[PDB]
């Protein structure tokens, strides 16, 4: 019987929720790293769920899904993804006393979504709208929640870097989503963190040119789909190989034919060519290239098709497969392309100014190496992603776990109130919330069970007038140290796992 | 031997009373399902009473021990009231251990209960305080003997059984005094009767009957001789029987034991008692000297029982023949052997009417189980019927107000920080097992059925309407009337917690085993 799945389900439970815990052990900075072997039989610490997730993981079903659990709030808020994982297992808990309780999985899934919906408005209650059209409301807030996170000293400098490229991807006063999408961040080798920079037309990789201009300016940005190699009739060449005489003759066939095409690239015209890899193409003749920077049009080669896809829809350089393709139509006018060696090491084609779909906006990283590179990329993207947390989901609200213990004991009534089977269900349900600031509660070092209890009545009484507060780590107003979240952070992680339960319990 | 602590011993304690509750809550109530139960002896016993089942078990912990003695005092307090007390005092364990594995220290958790058990018995006080006299309990009598006679699925036309136990009550326990008495109720009743057979007969009614038929059945008004005299073999504590072994020696034993008896017959018909109740009964060779002699009188008596002829007759004491004098004699409002239509149950009635000092139910039934069965029904009903002829204080039972008490607790723990708000919850959480056990026993979802009540309790807020003790469709604890005392609602809370509180407590545990009954 369903039975065999429910005892599979039990299963699946029994892996997932272990698994659930380790993270639990990693919820929150004062949550600790965790020490991980891999296939290198090395050590690997982390206090990112995420990645232990990743890492070293078991291929088990219940723990395929709990990667997609904090992915899912990897790409959702590109946040919070440690609470994710911090919010499963407290329900798995629950979920498998419903079903200890004899709960159908389904009227088990049934009573949650059902709740979730609930839930996040009594959350949503809880929360304090920021203001989105504002750039320094937000650089003021997604820069507290940077102050409530550990990446600050480059995310200081790069709140307005971040706040601005998203302001300049700001559009609406909602601020919308702010997609990463219309955002391109380019890293240089050389320069520093203060020569990261937001550039308004795309910071290309590198440049390509023979004899072509070394920056043309009102560039007609060409992109080349088509093969500028000869048809390969034998190796790559339009001869075919058996004697020297014959072959010259065609020999002087992909002589001219790489030319013409050539010719007829810049006789539709271009300023600038997109080349992508030339083996994302074919093949591309460089006799012909050699000509055709020789017919002085500035160009880049070997360019990611993907970021050519970014590059199209950025900077409105359109997919180019043909000369026709070229007129001015696929081609996105760059008002400065001009790539810049400076600050040190190396080399990005800068479009600076374009015809270009939406606001675009690239964000050059350099940094004063690789390492220092590196360590602003999530600085942006953290400041990046809590912008798109915030103006994604406008109420900001404080972190800390609080609003958790906030949220159970009304969702316990509510249940109550809600009444039905289903209260036991939402009871188990709204009783899974303090679990998160319960571990985390260790995590800065308590008794939850004792701080928890407390703070409870505190979010009984102001409903926030305390909060789990992460230096102190316990009771005390956490709006007061400051300790802030977008609700987007807390709802993408609500649905996931909930709706991950909601599908394993169906699963069979 | 070993000390067992930690979760050692919480196990050895949350062990023993699932076991136990469990055929109890099976058995809880009329939907509870009767438990033949055979013994060692090869004998079956069909217990659908978790307080007989708690006589007919002893689990060896020294909690299932208790927690047999633990019904026994609301079973002795309040009757109704035995398995609820227990079925629920293992839930706690169940709510506490997974409360310690939620970190919360025994005693802490240990505490909450008791604490919380405050609005258990608190919230209970606000359905019915009220207050009844005899000839005005007896519809509320009646109505809760509908519950508590029928608990043993025994109440139909047994009004008669509640409006005896309606007199009984009040006449042996007071309702001025308020002090539990059921001593002067005289337990009486024979294998062979009814069902629909059964009587209060106010005065004492004893076995033996008159001695001949040619003596008359009637003995008028008091005059009846108490006495310790022997009229048969003496039986004292010890002595040993020596008996005749000769021809010269057979004929005067006769001639003697004709020769006194007569005198004794005389000297009590002389000392003017027309019935002579001796605590030495007659042989049938003082029956026809009493017949020779011509007095109506009885045989064999039990020792103490000629002191109840003393007590509940109002006759002051004679105790031995040697003093009869006519002043201190026996009372009887009228003498008569009684068939009640089953001639299996016969009794000569010593009837109080005037002085009656030891009131008499006489219960009856085709078989052992039968009279026990109105036994244990009038029984439970009796005390629950005492409870109520002293305070007549009910509510709408059967987790109708388990609900509605889980209401307030689960609800005022999180309006307090301390941690006990969880046992308060826990507390509230455990109480709603009754209902859900019922229906189970009442054979329907037990996880929707008490949330049926709060659903109810949402739009009651108050337990009137519940769900089906009876399985007859109607949701009701009030038309229905699921109707008991509100001190015995009371007495499984106070009972339950307190007794837990004290299991909690201990921990700590020398036996040689985990479990020692």
């Amino acid at each position: 019987d369903r039975d065999k799945p429910a005892q599979i389900r039990f299963s699946n439970i029994s892996a997932a929720k272990a698994v659930a815990d380790a993270i639990r052990t990693s919820l929150g900075p004062k949550g600790m790293d965790k020490m991980i072997q891999d296939g290198k039989g090395d050590v690997t610490i982390t206090n990112d769920g995420a990645t232990i997730l990743k890492q070293m993981q078991v291929l088990h079903p219940a723990a395929r899904m709990l990667v997609e659990l904090s992915k899912a709030q990897d790409i959702e808020a590109g946040d919070g993804t440690t609470s994710v994982v911090i919010i499963a297992g407290s329900l798995l808990d629950s979920c498998t006393k419903l079903l200890q309780k004899g709960i159908h999985p389904t009227i088990i899934s049934e009573s949650f979504q059902k709740a979730l919906e609930k839930g996040i408005e009594i959350l949503t209650d809880m929360s304090r709208p920021v203001e989105l059209s504002d750039r320094e409301t937000l650089l003021n807030s997604a820069t507290t929640s940077l102050n409530s996170k550990v990446v600050s000293q480059y995310s200081s400098l790069l709140s307005p870097m971040s706040v601005n490229a998203v302001m300049k991807v700001i559009d609406p006063a909602t601020a919308t989503s702010v997609d990463l999408r219309d955002i391109k961040i380019v890293k240089k080798l050389g320069g520093t963190i203060d020569d990261c920079e937001l550039v308004e037309g795309l910071v290309l990789t590198q440049k390509v040119s023979n004899s072509g201009i070394t920056r043309v300016e009102k560039a007609k940005i060409g992109l080349i789909q088509f093969c500028l190699s000869a048809p390969k009739t034998d190796m790559d060449n339009q001869i075919v190989v058996s004697d020297y005489a014959q072959m010259d003759r065609v020999l002087r066939e992909e002589r001219a034919y790489i030319l013409n095409l050539v010719k007829q690239i810049k006789k539709t015209g271009c300023n600038v060519l997109l080349i992508q890899k030339s083996i994302l193409r074919d093949a591309l003749s460089d006799l012909a290239l050699h000509f055709l920077n020789k017919m002085k049009i500035m160009v880049i080669k070997d360019i990611e098709r993907e970021d050519i896809e970014f590059i199209c829809k950025t900077i409105g350089t359109k997919p180019v497969a043909h000369i026709d393709q070229f007129t001015a139509d696929m081609l996105g006018s760059a008002e400065l392309a001009e790539e810049v060696n400076l600050n040190g090491s190396g080399k990005l084609l800068k479009i600076t100014g374009c015809a270009s779909p939406g606001k675009t906006v690239t964000i050059v990283v350099r940094g004063s190496n690789k390492l220092v590179i590196e360590e602003a990329e999530r600085s942006i993207h953290d400041a990046l992603c809590v912008i798109r947390c915030l103006v994604k989901k406008r109420a900001l609200i404080a972190g800390g776990g609080a609003p958790e213990i906030e949220l159970a004991l009304r969702l316990t009534e509510y249940s109550r109130t809600l009444s039905g089977m289903e209260s036991y269900c939402v009871r188990a349900f709204a009783d899974a919330m303090e679990v998160i600031p319960s571990t985390l509660a260790e995590n800065a070092g308590l008794n939850p069970i004792s701080t928890v209890t407390e703070l409870r009545n505190r979010h009984a009484q102001g409903e926030k007038t305390a909060g789990i507060n992460v230096r102190k780590g316990g009771i005390s107003n956490i709006l007061e140290e400051l300790v802030v979240q977008p609700l987007l952070v807390s709802v993408s992680a609500l649905t996931l796992a909930t709706e991950t339960v909601r599908s394993i319990l169906k699963i069979d | 031997k070993s000390r067992l602590m930690g979760l050692e011993a919480l196990k050895s304690h949350i062990m023993a009373a699932k076991a136990v509750a469990n055929t109890m809550r099976t058995s809880l109530g009329p939907n509870g399902l009767d438990k033949m139960m055979v013994d060692k002896d090869g004998d079956v016993t069909v217990t659908n009473d978790g307080a007989t089942i708690l006589s007919m078990m002893d689990v060896d912990h020294q909690i299932a021990k208790l927690m047999v003695e633990l019904s026994k005092s609301q079973d002795d307090e309040i009757g109704d009231g035995t398995t609820g007390v227990v079925v629920l005092a293992g839930a706690l364990l169940e709510e506490a251990e997974q409360l310690l594995d939620r970190g919360i220290h025994p005693i802490r958790i240990a505490d909450g209960y008791e604490q919380a058990a405050r609005v258990a018995i608190e919230h209970l006080d606000k359905i019915s305080d009220s207050v009844l006299v005899d000839i005005k309990d007896t519809e509320p009598l009646i109505q809760t003997a509908k519950t508590t006679l029928g608990s043993k699925v025994v109440n139909s036309c047994h009004r008669q059984m509640a409006e005896i136990a309606v007199n009984a009550v009040l006449t042996v326990a007071d309702m001025e005094r308020r002090d539990v008495d059921f001593e002067l109720i005289k337990v009486e009743g024979k294998v062979g009767g009814r069902l629909e057979d059964t009587k209060l007969i106010k005065g004492v009614i004893v076995d033996k009957d008159f001695s001949h038929p040619q003596m008359p059945k009637k003995v008028e008004d008091a005059k009846i001789a108490i006495l310790t005299c022997p009229f048969e073999p003496p039986k004292p504590k010890t002595k040993h029987k020596l008996d005749v072994t000769s021809v010269e020696d057979y004929k005067a034993l006769q001639k003697y034991e004709k020769e006194k008896f007569e005198e004794m017959i005389q000297q009590i018909k002389e000392t003017g008692a027309n019935l002579a109740i001796c605590q030495w009964g007659f042989d049938d060779e003082a029956n026809h000297l009493l017949l020779q002699n011509n007095l109506p009188a009885v045989r064999w008596v039990g020792g103490p029982e000629i002191e109840l002829i003393a007590i509940a007759t109002g006759g002051r004491i004679v105790p031995r023949f040697s003093e009869l004098t006519a002043e201190k004699l026996g009372f009887a409002g009228l003498v008569q052997e009684i068939s009640f239509g089953t001639t299996k149950d016969k009794m000569l009635v010593i009837e109080q009417c005037k002085n009656s000092r030891a009131v008499t139910i006489f219960i009856r039934g085709g078989n052992k189980m039968i009279i026990e069965e109105a036994k244990r029904s009038l029984h439970d009903a009796l005390c629950v019927i005492r409870n109520l002829i002293r305070d007549n204080r009910v509510v709408y039972g059967g987790g109708a107000a388990e609900i509605s008490c889980a209401l307030a607790v689960s609800q005022e723990a999180d309006k307090c920080p301390t941690l006990e708000q969880y046992a308060m919850r826990a507390f509230a959480d455990a109480l709603e097992v009754i209902p859900m056990a019922l229906s189970e026993n009442s054979g329907m979802n037990p996880i929707q059925t008490m949330t049926e009540v709060r659903a109810r309790q949402v739009k009651e807020m108050n337990p009137a309407l519940g769900i089906d003790c009876l399985h007859k469709g109607t949701n009701d604890m009030k038309q229905q009337h699921v109707i008991e005392t509100l001190i015995g609602k009371k007495q499984q809370i106070s009972l339950a917690t307190q007794m837990v509180r004290m299991i909690l407590k201990i921990d700590d545990i020398r036996k040689p085993g985990e479990s020692e009954e």
